[PDB]
């Protein structure tokens, strides 16, 4: 019945919702279409931010996996307390003067809808192609980097499926292209999955690490201490291979191999009481301590712009 | 949607037991009260062969049988 910020929206309100907060917002949001998913379904991108010459920009995107509803419902509360807090909050106000935030509320959408209605645990995109009758592949094993080497499944029936080829989904493409597009502005990449409470950076797809390494742990340990602040939860952090799983074809470290030096994962409530079905009455409290987090993070990159 | 608005999850039939089954509109498939699930894809997990290094959700692994392992995919 409506939208609202302490629940969880089925698509059709999310999609309602981006309209509705542009309309009311002209100043400070405006919204694009940057593609379009297996099933034809138009995927939204909100640009927030103030109008300005030249302005660097963090992307953000929730939704790549469907049954991790807390991430859409993140990116949702996000932009609503960009808008309320700006002119109010000197921080913000700055934040949104200098720079721009994409925020994409939900990448699978098609796989989103289907654990709205059918089953609620799917992971994958909906996509079918020659060769398996078996559906969906993994938004998040799909990008070119080290695409499909460790921690990938070749069987097309697997949750870690890794496509029969890097971008074979509309959707994987539809975001490579607008950020190759975009790069020379785009200086940080952030992706919000759930759950096991976590703050991960390059490298998944080898134990490699960035050239940027260090700056990188102790940002994330900086951070994930500014998210415990408010309400006590503790986050672990590290490079991915070694902190959650190898896990190739991620677009974490493909944005971080196309020149973007700040490029993380979180990995939202909880440890897995609850899991993928996080408590509608845990999401305010989720989302403010997360809020911190990626406030925190944006003005670090607007002080170590490049 | 009845089902969710009411905290619950819809899936299809076979990976929803009887006695969890729950009279909620909303799905296609059935209404599932999720809470009540048991077992590795009960809790969102993936069955993985012992060999394959993952996030296990060790409680559930047991259920998984012979040579297998409960994975949770974040
Ligand atoms: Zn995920």
């Amino acid at each position: 019945t409506g939208h609202s910020y302490e629940k969880y929206n089925n698509w059709e309100t999310i999609e309602a919702w981006t309209q509705q907060v542009a309309t009311e917002n002209p100043a400070l949001i405006s919204r694009s279409v940057i593609g379009t998913t297996f099933e034809g379904r138009a995927i939204y991108l909100l640009k927030v931010g103030k109008a300005g010459q030249n302005k660097p920009a963090i992307f953000m995107d929730c939704g790549f996996h469907a049954r991790e509803w807390i991430s859409p419902a993140f990116c949702q509360w996000f932009v609503r307390e960009a808008v309320r807090t700006y002119g109010r909050e000197i921080q913000v106000t700055e934040l949104l003067n200098k720079l721009d935030f994409y925020v994409l509320p939900v990448l699978n959408i098609d796989g989103y809808i289907y654990t709205w209605t059918k089953s609620r645990f799917w992971r994958k995109t909906r996509s079918t192609h020659t060769g398996s009758s078996c559906i969906g592949t993994d938004p998040n094993r799909n990008f070119d980097a080290g695409w499909c080497e460790i921690g990938a499944s070749r069987n097309p029936c697997d949750e870690t499926y890794c496509g029969p080829a890097a971008e074979s989904e509309k959707e994987t493409k539809a975001l490579a292209d607008f950020i190759r597009n975009k790069l020379s502005s785009i200086k940080a990449y952030l992706t919000i999955h759930s759950y096991s409470q976590m703050m991960i950076y390059p490298y998944s797809y080898a134990y490699k690490l960035g050239e940027n390494n260090a700056e990188l742990n102790a940002l994330a340990k900086a951070t994930v201490k500014e998210l415990a602040s408010l309400h006590g939860t503790k986050y672990t952090y590290g490079p991915g291979a070694t902190t959650i799983y190898p896990a190739a074809g991620g677009s974490d470290d493909w944005a971080y191999d196309q020149g973007i030096r700040y490029s993380f994962t979180f990995e939202l409530r909880d440890t897995g009481r609850y899991g993928f079905l996080l408590p509608e009455s845990q999401i305010r409290a989720t989302c403010e301590e997360t809020f911190l987090a990626i406030k925190y993070v944006a003005s670090y990159v607007l002080e170590h712009l490049y | 949607n009845e089902c969710v608005s009411k905290g619950f999850g819809c899936l299809p039939q076979s990976d929803c037991p009887q006695e969890a089954r729950l009279s909620y509109g909303g799905c296609s498939t059935v209404c599932c009260d999720l809470s009540k699930l048991t077992g590795c894809k009960g809790k969102g997990g993936e069955c993985n062969p012992l060999d394959r290094q993952c996030k296990e959700l060790q409680a559930e692994s047991a259920s998984c049988g012979k040579g297998q392992k409960c994975c949770v995919w974040l």
